[PDB]
């Protein structure tokens, strides 16, 4: 019943989500026709979270594919799982946003957005009880940053009592892939802070290190990277589809992860990832998984938690785990690494355990963490931003589409206030005597 | 160099129809400056000191503070400083059915602070209206309702639903402000009264269990006063201007859903009020700890109210608080929360300055 | 003739209920389909024991219970599992959304829309009963349903039914172990509302049973299926005299009296001494003196609290099996001899005793052994004020910064409800001190 609408904006999200349905269908026993060819009877019990029944027990996903270019949509159709999506749910235009946040928000996206709302309002009304939404976009361009942030501004107005989860690829620290990353990443944060409840921040430079350092992959394509993001996307929504001993919805995590309404930027993770050789030399058990999850070298956010403090974290387990083995291990982290946690939250950790594991692993785990080390990502954009905006380098492509310099200054001070909201907590606090 | 302290004042209300039907006991006693609360259980007694106390419990007992008395004790100094060239703020705080709207706006035959303020302002202007000094006055009156902003001084068009919301923005110097807001000119008391009537008729009101005319929205009354003056200079005169913003704020109540029998829009709007008071409270708790050496970050962006009032709670204004309390024993903990937040607001210090409209230009370097 | 309603609230009550009705069927000879085959050669009797199971003329037996979670994941395992043909199909799930671990949602938003539906089936079950003795509420401090929906229920049940025993079997939060960051709020707002309505609340803590399962049963990787079966035994012993014969029988209205000195300190604890595997089932005699002392060992308490930091006020010992009163009287005299077990001055007779003949039954697939004796201790002690004091301190750390309040305020709660609860819990903390002071004259 806890139904979810998936929305995929840009060459990134439509490339991630396309793998997300290659990963969920294998978990629910759906073939590329929509026909069910599974083994267990638990798959079909809660397949309604992501899928809809069409005619003959053919299952059509609740996906929404949006972009300002038809090239990405052709890859989905001419692909493995192209024939299952609703062909009336592919919304597209031409003459894309040109790496301009001004176009996807005001000029071009505003022409195509009402078409997107037609799909959303039809899929949500067709759902019995909406748990929330799920957006996969890339801020750094103009479509996912512009046309995605605009949709959240509108769904939050129509559905203000529902969850709006977001899986966003953030700009990377070392090497750029778009020259105007700061202007587009900045203005998105000015909107996401006001209109989101969970925002999972992903960075490709970290996945390049995961794929190289852990998986021992020498030529990692974007398929492999998005084969990692889709995992966490499945772990967060596992306790709605399969049963367990301690279940956790989306709201139970945010209530246990968002202590103040603006600090909803997380550092995800997945366990157990290994190379194809070392698999025969490991022992799959919780103390082996918890060591990978809390490892700084297994994050996707390109931020070291050891330069901050975990305000609150979570752990979603899948398998025939032992709860004593789980509760004992999370306590070992806080008592050992007490400096990387806050004092005014006594138990900084939440846990959840499902009983039905991933297709080929006797046990998996998904990790979500809110830390003050996300300060480093926002503090960087604020430096690149003001360095360009102080000289007004590329600004005439944003004003020429119907924007003003004041809207560039608002987003700067907001992001700078979010830095201070995280920075007060990162410094160790002390009462008079306590 | 200036550090202006916030002027906190308290007003005890008389018993209500509910608190007389249920024959509730008196627990808030006064002696003048101090206000004490003897719990019924008689296990401990709390007492608080304030700059100003008002006791409207009895219309006969000595110490009875009236509308004119609260005015002449609180607002008249703010008017003096506003003419001096300061920005000023007067904001109410309390629970449901405690005398905030009656205190500030008042009724037809029992005026509050706002009409008296505007009247004495125009009187002093007409009495000092020389060719040496000219005066220009703009007003605005707006509303916060379910985190949405609304203009009160418009004649809405006919429709199934006609409430066009506005947006809040951040000007780098002037600070937060509202885009799309009617700033209407005023020459005398009559236009002010007409606009006040229109605004109080457009404001959101409802019937709940603790007040039949419960305001479902925060209300801000802004007056922008620009006084122009001369100095004999190399050329023409009329080369000094002093601007002053007066912000009179009437907020709603905490509204426990159990007592305030609420379902649907009342719950919804009530919940919004509860989220607005929690944020405001957190901002008054951080401003009272930032005036004691400890460094803290005030969260003004978590609520449109505190966001617009960034310049009043802190920053540049001479500001005053009117806490409103009920003397019954069935509301002790809420009265005490009000009094504790007021005693913490007493410790706030702002940096008030004269708006000469000349800094960095020429006479800053003269100085 | 004697009939008790069990209520299982949340993902913890149910998985204890599933652990209970598994056992209540074995003791009475019922199969999971609700049928009692052995009755055909008795032709009567009362093996269709009316304390828990109501019988249809077709030979089927329905249990007297309500199962409520505000989420379908836990109850739908019953409708699909081995115990689907036993329960009434009216197991209540309007759980289109969970409470998100929020006392406000279980009490002000989603506790509504199902509570009137919940009172209805209870009103139906009670009218099928004659001797309604009381209720048994299974819930957990720490959730939204088990904390919020229980409070809302114990209020409404205190009006429709009034003066009847409402016994809580609640999972108390451990001091260190936890699976949520919002247990203190949900646990402090719960006590504030349940104190004026409940009559006795037996606490348990998972951090302790984890340890019990390590030392005695030699289970190093346990889970909740092992914990909940131990709880199934605590309740069986309590409601045994309402089912079987015995020398000294104990009604539900006797815990309400002996173990509650004053109306606000009705927070006892539970134990079960002969928790041993089939390996340690031999090598030991398992006498009343061996068992009774094991109920006073703090390492065998099902709540993480040292009574040696406090004093006892009232203890209830429920004996099962081949037990003789001479063996019990010799034992309490041994406990009253030890000076490390301190009793208050104003209660010299601090023991209650009950003896039943039906031994405990061994669930196939369990780690507990077959024994001819079993004992359950119910104790009220001043030591549990330590746990409340921890919980009030946690509250203070995370309420002074108003953390997580906008989730509660966003679902119907006022900021003043937090301050009211903390003061009530401070008074109770003070009440636990006055009862610990020895009087003077
Ligand atoms: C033991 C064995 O025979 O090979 C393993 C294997 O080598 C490992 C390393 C697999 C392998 O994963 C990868 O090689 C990989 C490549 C690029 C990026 C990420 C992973 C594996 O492909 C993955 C595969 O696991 C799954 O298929 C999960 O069900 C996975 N399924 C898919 O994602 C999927 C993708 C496309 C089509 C169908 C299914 C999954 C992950 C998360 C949530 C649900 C399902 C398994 C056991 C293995 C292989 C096959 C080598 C791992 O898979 C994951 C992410 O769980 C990688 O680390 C685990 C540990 C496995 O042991
Ligand atoms: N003994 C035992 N305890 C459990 C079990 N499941 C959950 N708990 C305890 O319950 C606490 C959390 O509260 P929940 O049981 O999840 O409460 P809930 O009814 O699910 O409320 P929601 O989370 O809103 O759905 C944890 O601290 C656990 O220790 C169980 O199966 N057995
Ligand atoms: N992880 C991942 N990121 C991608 C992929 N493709 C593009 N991106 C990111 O998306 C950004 C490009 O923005 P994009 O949405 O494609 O621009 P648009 O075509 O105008 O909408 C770059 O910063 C990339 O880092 C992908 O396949 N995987
Ligand atoms: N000093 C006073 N003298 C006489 N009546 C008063 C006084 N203060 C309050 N009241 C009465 O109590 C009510 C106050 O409601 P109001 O102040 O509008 O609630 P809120 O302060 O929550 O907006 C009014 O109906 C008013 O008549
Ligand atoms: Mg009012
Ligand atoms: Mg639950």
């Amino acid at each position: 019943m806890r139904e979810i609408v998936h929305i995929q904006a840009g060459q990134c999200g439509n490339q991630i989500g396309a793998k997300f349905w290659e990963v969920i269908s294998d978990e629910h026993g759906i073939d590329p026709t929509g026909s069910y060819h599974g083994d267990s009877d638990l798959q079909l019990e809660r397949i309604n979270v992501y899928y809809n029944e069409a005619t003959g027990n053919k299952y059509v996903p609740r996906a929404i594919l949006v972009d300002l270019e038809p090239g990405t949509m052709d890859s989905v159709r001419s692909g493995p799982f192209g024939q299952i999506f609703r062909p009336d749910n592919f919304v597209f235009g031409q003459s894309g946003a040109g790496n301009n946040w001004a176009k996807g928000h005001y000029t071009e996206g505003a022409e195509l957005v009402d078409s997107v709302l037609d799909v959303v309002r039809k899929e949500s009304e067709s759902c019995d009880c909406l748990q929330g939404f799920q957006l996969t976009h890339s801020l750094g361009g103009g479509t996912g940053s512009g046309m995605g942030t605009l949709l959240i501004s509108k769904i939050r107005e129509e559905y203000p009592d529902r969850i709006m989860n977001t899986f966003s690829v953030m700009p990377s620290p070392k090497v750029s892939d778009t020259v105007v990353e700061p202007y587009n990443a900045t203005l998105s944060v000015h909107q996401l802070v006001e209109n989101t409840d969970e925002t999972y921040c992903i960075d490709n430079e970290a996945l390049y290190d995961i794929c190289f350092r852990t998986l021992k992959l020498t030529t990692p394509t974007y398929g492999d990277l998005n084969h990692l993001v889709s995992a966490t996307m499945s772990g967060v929504t596992t306790c709605l589809r399969f049963p367990g001993q301690l279940n956790a919805d989306l709201r139970k995590l945010a209530v246990n992860m968002v202590p103040f309404p603006r600090l909803h930027f997380f550092m995800p993770g997945f366990a157990p990832l290994t190379s194809r050789g070392s698999q025969q030399y490991r022992a799959l058990t919780v103390p082996e998984l918890t060591q990978q999850m809390f490892d700084s070298k297994n994050m996707m956010a390109a931020c070291d938690p050891r330069h901050g403090r975990y305000l609150t974290v979570a752990a979603i387990f899948r398998g025939r785990m032992s709860m004593k083995e789980v509760d004992e291990q999370m306590l070992n982290v806080q008592n050992k690494n007490s400096s990387y946690f806050v004092e005014w939250i006594p138990n900084n950790v939440k846990t959840a355990v499902c009983d039905i594991p991933p297709r080929g692993l006797k046990m998996s785990a998904t990790f979500i963490g809110n830390s003050t080390a996300i300060q480093e990502l926002f503090k960087r954009i604020s430096e690149q931003f003001t360095a360009m905006f102080r000289r007004k380098a590329f600004l005439h492509w944003y004003t020429g589409e119907g924007m003003d310099e004041m809207e560039f200054t608002e987003a700067e001070s907001n992001m700078n206030d979010l830095v201070s909201e995280y920075q007060q907590y990162q410094d160790a606090t002390a009462d008079e005597q306590g | 160099e200036f550090n202006s302290q916030v002027t906190v004042a308290v007003r005890v209300r008389p018993f209500s129809k509910r608190e007389k039907t249920e024959k509730a006991s008196q627990v808030v006693f006064t002696n003048g400056e101090e206000i004490t609360v003897e719990h019924p259980d008689m296990k401990q007694v709390y007492s608080f000191i304030y700059d100003v106390s008002f006791w409207s419990f009895d219309e006969c007992h000595p110490g009875y503070a009236s509308q004119t008395t609260v005015y002449e004790t609180l607002a008249a100094p703010l008017l003096d400083r506003a003419f001096e060239g300061y920005n000023t703020c007067l904001f109410a705080y309390g629970q449901t059915g405690s005398g905030k709207s009656y205190t500030m706006m008042g009724l037809n035959e029992e005026p509050g602070i706002i009409p008296r303020f505007c009247e004495d302002l125009f009187a002093q202007i007409a009495k000092k209206q020389t060719s040496e000094v000219s005066y220009h006055l703009e007003m605005s009156f707006f509303e916060v309702y379910n985190e949405k902003i609304h203009d009160l001084l418009v004649c809405k068009g006919e429709n199934g639903q006609r409430k066009q919301p506005l947006r809040a923005r951040e000007h780098p110097v002037s600070g937060p402000y509202v885009e799309g807001l009617s700033m209407n000119v005023v020459s005398s008391y009559s236009d002010i009264q007409s606009w006040l009537e229109l605004g109080n008729k457009q404001r959101a009101t409802a019937a709940t269990g603790m007040n039949d005319k419960s305001s479902r929205s925060h209300s801000v009354f802004t007056l922008v006063m620009t006084q122009t003056k001369t100095e004999v200079v190399e050329g023409e005169e009329h080369d000094h201007r002093i601007t002053s913003r007066i912000n009179l704020v009437d907020l709603a109540g905490s509204e426990r859903c159990s007592t305030a029998h609420s379902s649907g829009q009342r719950l919804k709007e009530g919940v919004s009020i509860n989220k607005s008071l929690l944020t405001l409270g957190k901002v008054i708790s951080a401003l009272s700890e930032q005036a004691n050496g400890k460094r803290v970050f005030i969260p003004y962006r978590e609520s449109t109210l505190t966001w617009l009032l960034k310049e009043s709670l802190g920053g540049n204004s001479k500001t005053a608080m009117i806490a409103t309390v009920s003397p019954a024993a069935s509301n002790i903990e809420e009265t005490l929360s009000t009094l504790r937040y007021a005693t913490q607001a007493r410790l706030i210090v702002n940096i008030a300055k004269v708006n000469e409209d000349m800094n960095a230009k020429l006479i800053r370097e003269l100085k | 003739m004697r009939e008790c309603i069990s209520i299982h609230v949340g993902q913890a009550g149910v998985q204890i209920g599933n652990a209970c009705w598994e056992l209540y069927c074995l003791e009475h000879g019922i199969q999971p389909d609700g049928q009692m085959p052995s009755d055909k050669t008795i032709g009567g009797g009362d093996d269709s024991f009316n304390t828990f199971f109501s019988e249809t003329g077709a030979g089927k037996h329905v249990p007297r219970a309500v199962f409520v979670d505000l989420e379908p994941t836990v109850i739908d395992e019953v409708r699909t599992g081995t115990y689907r043909q036993l329960f009434h199909p009216e197991q209540l799930i309007t759980g289109k959304e969970d409470a998100a671990n929020n006392y406000a949602r279980g009490h002000y938003t989603i506790g509504k829309e199902i509570i009137d539906l919940v009172l209805d089936r209870i009103r139906k079950l009670a009218d099928q009963c004659t001797g309604l003795q009381g209720f048994l509420v299974f819930h957990s401090f720490g959730g939204g349903t088990g904390s919020g929906f229980t409070s809302l229920l114990m209020e409404r049940l205190s009006v429709d039914y009034g003066k009847k025993s409402k016994l809580e079997f609640s999972i108390y939060p451990a001091p260190q172990v936890s699976t949520a960051v919002v247990e203190p709020y949900n646990s402090i707002l719960t006590t504030h509302t349940t104190l004026e309505h409940s009559d006795c609340a037996f606490m348990v803590d998972n951090e302790a049973i984890y340890d019990i399962c390590r030392r005695n049963l030699d289970i190093e990787r346990p889970t909740y299926t092992n914990l909940n079966r131990l709880i199934s035994q605590i309740v069986s012993s309590i409601t045994a005299s309402l089912r079987f014969d015995g020398a000294l029988n104990v009604d539900l209205t006797e815990f309400q009296t002996n173990l509650v000195p004053y109306p606000r300190i009705h927070f006892p604890l539970a134990t079960y001494a002969p928790v041993i595997s089939a390996e340690k089932a031999y090598h030991e005699q398992l006498s009343v003196a061996e068992i009774t002392n094991a109920c006073f060992e703090p390492a065998n308490q099902m709540v993480k609290c040292d009574p040696r930091h406090g004093k006892y006020m009232a203890c209830c010992l429920l004996y099962r099996g081949d037990v003789v009163p001479k063996d019990v009287n010799a034992a309490i005299a041994t406990i009253k001899t030890k000076r490390s077990i301190q009793f208050v001055d104003w209660c010299p007779t601090g023991f209650k005793v009950g003896i039943n003949y039906q031994p405990p039954t061994v669930v196939p697939g369990g780690d507990l052994a077959k024994v001819q004796r079993a004992v359950c201790m119910l104790s009220n002690t001043t030591a549990i004020a330590e746990a409340w004091a921890r919980l009030d301190h946690k509250f203070d750390l995370m309420y002074a910064k108003r953390a997580f309040v906008h989730w509660y305020v966003g679902e119907g709660m006022e900021e003043g409800e937090f301050s009211e609860a903390r003061e009530d819990m401070a008074a109770l903390e003070k009440d636990y001190e006055e009862v610990g002071v020895d009087s003077v004259e």
